[PDB]
């Protein structure tokens, strides 16, 4: 397969208290 | 009008998005709170503060350039504006499955390595927040990229949309169809983290010594902000360094023109050559749109983050909270067969579209949560324990008939209760998509609405089906399965 598969807009925190 | 009103708004914008959570049942009544103080800043200020004087596909030459100039594939390809997905990828020529017909190298990506090098460095080097939110630090360097007319990324930045489909730029009647949802709490936070983020921002750029060298110092809208952190939420990546010790997440050029589709993930980072691939997914005729695949993300994920509804998504899937109350009388039985089967004994599990409806983890939770007290010790005592645990889940070894039973009518139960909490029904908002005239971001927020229900309703077909099967083979008391 792929060795390092990307994802594209991948979900990240943005929650800056947390 | 005056510099000194912006500077008091925003101070009372951050006192009220600093607060803590009001409740759930207030949520609504602080999110339109929040839109009052947003809107009335966003009113006095004159929208984007650097705009460009040619249209979208006018700039669209120089990014093919700029890339071919790096080393980038600029052949095979034009952009095309599509109106069902917006801008887009179309073939020049026809284009084999798993053929490479895309290569960006790493120096044309916006990277949180490239924003510490950048003039945000020294406000980046100071600032807590930037170091520990790659994200918002993507969304400045884009910020101070854009207001550099002499910046090497200009050919990209001036190829981007001037607006986005996130919730963040949806009216207020228009997140009012999520009421009784399970997304719109996502909804509420988006807004308050980003109105929250940019009245801090805000008053440290006009304070913090070391965002005096910053271009955001002589203008710095909440339209700037809104659409810098829509801007990387639906197109930026997570590849992995130069030498590859952790991730980082980055901005790849040309790549993130392409439109999602379903299938495989077939984007990937080549780290000997440093630079991002694309093959591709399927076979392209010269006149198709090239689509890839984003990732197994849900639809609730792709509105709210990705800012568009997928139809037809394979992966689309809803929250379901479960656990074992400590009232219950096998409680501690019940909580150490979960734990030699690595399962929390209270978690947020997911309720699947297609099939089967539910993961290997939840059936294994659902046979414990009905396990009597002879079938909790065969879990936990003999030889044969571990070998109980490792089939727990398993659909073709269950722990018995009369588990089975219990577990599928408790889910019917569950997903039934569930589709009783929301304000419409499946047939109610079908009949709004028919018989009312919608815009894209109302239509997005009712099939959001709509496809929790339609999961939660197939889920009732399906422990049915699955209740009365078992049922069948509990009054015939036929054999049951032994993994062998
Ligand atoms: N299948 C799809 N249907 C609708 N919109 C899509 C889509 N795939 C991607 N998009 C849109 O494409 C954006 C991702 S970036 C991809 C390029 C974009 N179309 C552009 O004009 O620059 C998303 O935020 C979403 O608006």
């Amino acid at each position: 397969t792929l060795k390092y598969p990307i994802e594209k807009g991948i979900v990240t925190n943005w929650d800056d208290m947390e | 009008v005056s510099p000194k009103e912006i500077l008091n708004l925003t101070s009372e914008l951050l006192q009220k998005c600093s607060s803590p959570a009001p409740g759930p049942g207030k949520e609504w009544e602080e999110y339109v709170q929040i839109r009052t103080l947003v809107e009335k800043i966003r009113k006095k200020q004159k929208g984007l503060s650097v705009t460009f004087d040619g249209k979208r596909e006018d700039y669209f030459p120089d990014l093919m350039k700029w890339a071919s100039e790096n080393g980038a594939s600029v052949e095979g390809f034009e952009m095309v504006n599509f109106k069902e997905e917006g801008f887009g990828l179309r073939a020049t020529r026809d284009i084999k499955a798993e053929e490479l017909f895309l290569w960006v190298p790493r120096k044309l990506l916006m990277t949180v390595e490239s924003a510490k090098n950048s003039v945000l460095g020294p406000l980046y080097s100071q600032d807590r927040i930037l170091q520990a939110m790659g994200n918002i630090a993507l969304a400045f360097h884009l910020l101070c990229e854009r207001a550099s007319p002499n910046s090497f990324w200009q050919p990209y930045i001036q190829t981007l949309p001037s607006e986005y489909d996130t919730p963040l730029y949806f009216e207020e009647d228009e997140v009012r169809y999520l009421q009784s949802t399970q997304a719109i709490h996502d909804v509420f936070s988006q807004y308050k983290n980003t109105a929250r983020q940019y009245a801090y921002f805000y008053k440290v750029i006009q304070t913090h010594p070391h965002a005096n060298k910053l271009p955001l110092k002589d203008s710095f809208t909440y339209e700037d902000y809104r659409w810098a952190v829509s801007s990387v939420m639906t197109r930026q990546f997570q590849i992995p360094t130069e030498d590859g010790s952790r991730v980082t997440l980055a901005l790849i050029p040309l790549a993130d023109m392409c439109n999602h589709t379903n299938g495989l993930i077939t984007t990937g980072y080549n780290l000997e050559d440093d630079r991002c691939e694309c093959v591709a997914l399927q076979d392209f005729r010269a006149g198709e749109q090239i689509y890839i695949f984003y990732g197994t993300r849900s639809n609730a994920e792709f509105v709210i983050h990705s800012g568009f509804f997928f139809d037809n998504n394979s992966h689309d899937r809803v929250k379901i909270k479960l656990g074992v109350s400590k009232s219950d009388r096998l409680y501690a039985m019940k909580a150490e067969v979960l734990a030699r089967a690595g399962i929390p004994t209270s978690s947020v599990f997911a309720l699947h579209f297609t099939e089967p409806p539910i993961s290997a983890q939840l059936l294994a939770f659902l046979r414990v949560f009905c396990m009597t007290e002879e079938e909790l010790k065969e879990h936990l005592l003999g030889d044969s324990a571990i070998d109980r645990i490792f089939t727990l889940g398993n659909s073709e070894f269950p722990v018995s008939w009369d588990n089975e039973v219990k577990l599928w009518t408790f889910l019917e139960d569950r997903a039934s209760l569930l589709l009783k909490t929301y304000k419409t029904t499946i047939e109610e908002d079908k009949s709004v998509l028919k018989n009312h005239d919608l815009s894209v971001r109302a239509k997005m927020a009712i099939k959001l609405r709509l496809g929790e229900k339609e999961i939660l309703e197939k889920a009732v077909k399906s422990a049915a089906v699955n209740r009365e099967y078992y049922r069948q083979q509990m009054e015939e008391k036929a054999p049951l399965p032994k993994y062998e």
